[PDB]
Parts: structure tokens; C-alpha cells; sequence
RNA sequence: CGGCCUCCGAACGGUAAGAGCCUAGCAUGUAGAACUG
């Protein structure tokens, strides 16, 4: 390897990051061979980290070989994969998997370094499904250390030096618990991954009307520093509009469109989000 | 040190009866009898 | 029973006042050495060794330097009969490694990025007071 | 390191004495005349034998 | 430089693992094994510096 | 004046092969860990 792979979060904050490295340190649990192993020191008292997957086992599905989250995004790569619609073939089983290991490096010998192989550039599509699940700053509280066993019992005598957070230990039924790293790593059942599933169901979208007919659509939230042509700019060229109502007397607005498809496309991906000088906009379909 | 396996044809000793006759490199025997560690054990165990 | 004599020669003589005091670290370094890891093994096993070793030179580089209460040539014979530490008290006599706990929390190949221990570094310079336990020797900012 | 040692002939000559037993009570190499390396290569190359000799 | 120890460090740590059957080890176990291939040299060291029998 | 003095012992080939079965060990010591108008 050059260096590793691994998103911001788990891989520091300080200008100058300090990491050894060890040549074939230990075995990828994806590619299940020899690897390099680049250790960097996360944060004051802040528990070392490792690299920990083959960086073509990275380079494969385009996650970090650290955080073990996407490198664009940032969610549990069942989320990722959905959110392009992905749909890898990866095999399983211990012959299948290491013909499938060996071929895959040989391919990505072909390769020149810069992006992951495959379906990982035609699903490069980041929907912003995605980019609203994406966290936006860094949960640094990955490099904390562990529960002292010791320390959860009464026993952990090293004064302060208690080598993990002397807290309390999470009660494991809770599904954001064990999550097995093969697992997590084959995009198979990760319970933070349900509940990233969970959230991204929940979190407001726009709603969609009964009759075909309701091709007037009413953005709430205008204010007077819009225009009617700048409401069209926002919903002209996504379709065709058929007309436009701004109402200043209320500071919202009605697109009545040509396309009831556009119509769909506009409002539905301007959903609270429509930022057009800055101003919160509704989009709904107008009674 | 002390020469542990005797050398006990077991085929004869279970069954009275080795295939192999008079060329059987082992011992034709079939004394049951405490060993040589067996008393041992068994002593110091009580 | 002591640390049997083998030089042969008579101990010149002011061994006699630092002799109980010999005596006495040697006989809680063999019980220190003794003593069982129940939680004080591994790690922390030779943090007590390194603190007996460290105590007694410590002791014997008093008594031949900031008292002058002992002669040259004891003390001669008592580092040449592996009290003391001819090499840390070398050390010692330098300006800013009068408290170097154990002669390897300077040895820098001993380290992969070629420094020294924290415990070395003055605490002044650390601000941050977080309990320093440099894993040699256990020691307490030595400097 | 321990090496290139220079000593006085007192020492020496008292050290002769104390290890006069295991050594030899020769003065030249004229003992040595059909006895030595060179004698018995050539024996060895002949396959000859001398009285005392290896083979 | 690399400088020299007290005896009873070494010392302690070896009375101290024994024979490692103790779980608190459990991993100088495998270094232990890769230590054989070294054996023969210990041993050939060890003999040759033996203590010529006038003193003790 | 004659001298002539080999050696030296252990292993395999010999007392089946098996699937199941069950439980110590032996290895692991990790990775992560949640959010709003
Ligand atoms: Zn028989
Ligand atoms: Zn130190
Ligand atoms: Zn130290
Ligand atoms: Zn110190």
C-alpha cells in the first residue's frame, strides 16, 4: 500500500498524524489473506486504530478500511448500496469466495489506483436520499475506548489509566449492539442499517395527491424576495409549466404544470429543499 | 528412563490368534496384568 | 545469603554504615521478587524491580556525593559488587537527569519513533496532568 | 577487550616451571624427520606405511 | 546505547512464566516455540564459557 | 636392530482405515455504536 483508506472521522484531527507500518501484518477477514497493516494514532488518549481490510477488499465495494462506512456518504453500506439501488454479486461460500478473491485481484491489477472497480462508478448517482442520511460532522466518539470490564465490575485499579471508558455498559439487547463485522462488511443484517432504513422512511418527504386532474401545486413559504420567472426558473425547464399563482397576500405559490411527471420531479425533489435565495419553500400539490 | 510400550501382539492377546504366526515381531501373550504405570497411577491417585 | 562476595578482597571501610541499609533492600528485593502476579504481574510485574534498583544506587550516589560521608574506594567495591549502577549514576551526574528513574526510559532505540518516554518529558510542558505511567518502570515523570 | 598481551621474562621463565608437565622435553625437529606432515602426505599418496605411522 | 539490567528483571520474568501453562501468557507461548530454531546456538554458547574447574 | 592389531546403531517397512458423536483446549482479544426544528 501507499496509505490506507478510511473516512475523516476515524482518521484524525491533528495536521500532523502519526502511523506505523508492519508489511503483511495480518489477514483481511474479506480477502482472508496477508495485508498491510497502517496503525494511526486517532486522538489525545484516543484509542490507536489499524487498517483492517485488504485495500483491493476495500477498492471492491468503495468503504473505509477503518470506519468501515462509505467514503462519500457515510452509511452502513447496505443503506449506500440501496440508495444507488445496488445490487452486487459477491460470493460466499470458502471456495467460491477465494476463486472470487483471487479473480478480483487480478482484475483490479488492472486497475490505476483512483476509484473502486465496477457498478461502484454506474451507481454514482448520489441521490439525495443519500446525501440526507449522510452525517454532517465528525462523530468523534468512535476512538473512546472499550468497556473496562474491570472497571464496570469495581475492579479497574490502574487509577485513571483505566484502558476503557469506565462507564456504563449498554444493555446488548439493543440491536445497535452486536453487529458481527463480516456481516456488517457483507451488507447482511445490520440492525444499524434497519434503522438507518427506519429513519430514511420516516424523514419527511413530499406527499402526493388523489386525482390526476390536481395539477396545481402550492409552495408555501414565499416571501417577497421572489419572482414569478424565478418560481418558473425553479419548475420551467423540469417539465413544462402551465401557469404560476404567487401569492403575496399568504407568501406562497401555485404551479399549475403541462406534465404531471414534472410536475412529480420538481416538487417532489424540492421537497423543503427547493433553496432558491435562501428561503424555506413547500411543495405540495395545491387543492 | 524407562522403556515404556512392551510389545504385546494385540491381535493375538485380544483374539488368541495372529495372522502373522511365527513371524510376528511382538509377544504372543495374553496375560492380563497392571503395568508398569498403571500401579503406579493408580497408587499414588490413592 | 547476601549477594555472596567474590572479589575475595576486604570491603575497604565505610561499608559498615551503609551495611544494614545494603542488607535490608536486598532482602525486600528478594521479596518483591517473589511476590506473585495477582494483578501486579505482566505490566506492572518489574515495576517494583526497577524501583529497588533505582533506591539503592540512588542511596549509595548520597552517600558518596551529596555527603562525602564514605570513601571512594567502599564505594568502588560496592558498585563492583552489583549494588549499585555505575552507568545511571554516570547519567545521573548530568545537568537535567538527576531523577532518571530506570535506564531505559532513555534508551532510544528502545522506541519506534526514536524518542525517549513521556516519562522524561517535564510535566510543565504537558499542562495537561493526566496521570503518566510510563510502562517500563510504572514511574511518575521521572523529570 | 583482552588482546596483545606483553609480559616479563620472570613471569615467563616461572610459568615454564610451574607447566613443565604437560609439555615436551624437545629442543629441534630432527626427532621429527620421517614424522612430520609433509613425510606423511607423501605416504599417503604411496600407500606406504611407516612403522608408527597412520594409514 | 543499549545498556545493561539488573539480574532480577530477567530473572523475575522467568520464574515468573515457568512453564507456560498459565492463561496470562498465552501469547510469549508462540514466540517460545519460534525460539527453537535458535536453541542450538544457546546451547553451544552456554558450553564453551564453562568454568574451568579452579574456581567456583 | 627391529616396530604393522578392520569393526561397534537407530528409524520406516509390523499389529487397519474410517464418518458420526461429545466435550476442554486452542485461538479471538478486534471493528463499530443513533440526532433536530
Ligand atoms: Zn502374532
Ligand atoms: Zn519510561
Ligand atoms: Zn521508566
Ligand atoms: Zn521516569
Amino acid at each position: 500500500a501507499d496509505f490506507p483508506i478510511l473516512c475523516q472521522t476515524c482518521l484524525g484531527e491533528n495536521p500532523y498524524i502519526r502511523m506505523t507500518k508492519e508489511k503483511y501484518g495480518k489477514e483481511c477477514k474479506i480477502c482472508a489473506r496477508p495485508f498491510t497493516v497502517f496503525r494511526w494514532c486517532p486522538g489525545v488518549r484516543m484509542r490507536f486504530k489499524k487498517t483492517e481490510v485488504c485495500q483491493t477488499c476495500s477498492k471492491l465495494k468503495n468503504v473505509c478500511q477503518t470506519c468501515l462506512l462509505d467514503l462519500e456518504y457515510g452509511l452502513p453500506i447496505q443503506v449506500r448500496d440501496a440508495g444507488l439501488s445496488f445490487k452486487d454479486d459477491m460470493p460466499k461460500s470458502d471456495v467460491n469466495k477465494e476463486y472470487y478473491t483471487q479473480n478480483m485481484e487480478r482484475e483490479i491489477s488492472n486497475s490505476d489506483g483512483t476509484r473502486p472497480v465496477g457498478m461502484l462508478g454506474k451507481a454514482t448517482s448520489t441521490s439525495d436520499m443519500l446525501l440526507k442520511l449522510a452525517r454532517t460532522t465528525p462523530y468523534y466518539k468512535r476512538n473512546r475506548p472499550h468497556i473496562c470490564s474491570f472497571w464496570v465490575k469495581g475492579e479497574c485499579k490502574r487509577g485513571e489509566e483505566c484502558p476503557y471508558r469506565h462507564e456504563k455498559p449498554t444493555d446488548p439487547d439493543d440491536p445497535l449492539a452486536d453487529q458481527n463485522i463480516k456481516d456488517r462488511y457483507y451488507g447482511i443484517n445490520d440492525p444499524v442499517a434497519d434503522k438507518l432504513l427506519k429513519r430514511a422512511s420516516t424523514m419527511p418527504r413530499l406527499d402526493p395527491p388523489e386525482d390526476k386532474t390536481i395539477t396545481t401545486l402550492y409552495v408555501g413559504g414565499l416571501g417577497d424576495t421572489i419572482t414569478e420567472t424565478d418560481l418558473r426558473n425553479h419548475f420551467y425547464q423540469f417539465g413544462e409549466i402551465r401557469t404560476i399563482t404567487v401569492v403575496q397576500r399568504q407568501q406562497c405559490a401555485f404551479i399549475q404544470f403541462a406534465t404531471r411527471q414534472a410536475a412529480e420531479v420538481a416538487a417532489e425533489k424540492s421537497f423543503n429543499k427547493l433553496i432558491v435565495n435562501g428561503r424555506r419553500l413547500n411543495v405540495k400539490w395545491g387543492r | 528412563r524407562w522403556d515404556y510400550q512392551p510389545d504385546i501382539c494385540k491381535d493375538y492377546k485380544e483374539t488368541g490368534f495372529c495372522g502373522f504366526g511365527d513371524s510376528c515381531k511382538f509377544l504372543h501373550d495374553r496375560s492380563d496384568y497392571k503395568h508398569g504405570w498403571q500401579i503406579e497411577r493408580e497408587l499414588d491417585e490413592g | 545469603m547476601p549477594k555472596v562476595k567474590r572479589s575475595r578482597k576486604a570491603p575497604p571501610d565505610g561499608w559498615e554504615l551503609i551495611e544494614p541499609t545494603l542488607d535490608e533492600l536486598d532482602q525486600k528485593m528478594r521479596e518483591a521478587e517473589t511476590e506473585p502476579h495477582e494483578g501486579k504481574r505482566k505490566v506492572e510485574s518489574l515495576w517494583p524491580i526497577f524501583r529497588i534498583h533505582h533506591q539503592k544506587t540512588r542511596y549509595i550516589f548520597d552517600l558518596f556525593y551529596k555527603r562525602k560521608a564514605i570513601s571512594r574506594e567502599l564505594y568502588e567495591y560496592c558498585i563492583k559488587e552489583g549494588y549499585a549502577d555505575k552507568n545511571l549514576i554516570a547519567k545521573w551526574k548530568k545537568q537535567g537527569y538527576e531523577n532518571l528513574c530506570c535506564l531505559r526510559c532513555i534508551q532510544t532505540r528502545d522506541t519506534n519513533f526514536g524518542t525517549n518516554c513521556i516519562c522524561r518529558v517535564p510535566k510543565s510542558k504537558l499542562e495537561v496532568g493526566r496521570i503518566i505511567e510510563c510502562t517500563h518502570c510504572g514511574c511518575r515523570g521521572c523529570s | 577487550t583482552y588482546q596483545r598481551w606483553q609480559f616479563t621474562l620472570p613471569m615467563m621463565s616461572t610459568l615454564y616451571r610451574l607447566a613443565n608437565q604437560l609439555l615436551t622435553d624437545l629442543v629441534d625437529d630432527n626427532y621429527f624427520y620421517l614424522f612430520d606432515l609433509k613425510a606423511f602426505f607423501t605416504s599417503k599418496a604411496l600407500n606406504m606405511a611407516i612403522p608408527g605411522g597412520p594409514k | 546505547q543499549k545498556e545493561d539490567m539488573p539480574p532480577e528483571h530477567v530473572r523475575k520474568i522467568i520464574r515468573d512464566h515457568g512453564d507456560m501453562t498459565n492463561r496470562k501468557f498465552r501469547h510469549d507461548k508462540r514466540v517460545y516455540l519460534g525460539a527453537l530454531k535458535y536453541m542450538p546456538h544457546a546451547v553451544l554458547k552456554l558450553l564453551e564459557n564453562m568454568p574451568m574447574p579452579w574456581e567456583q
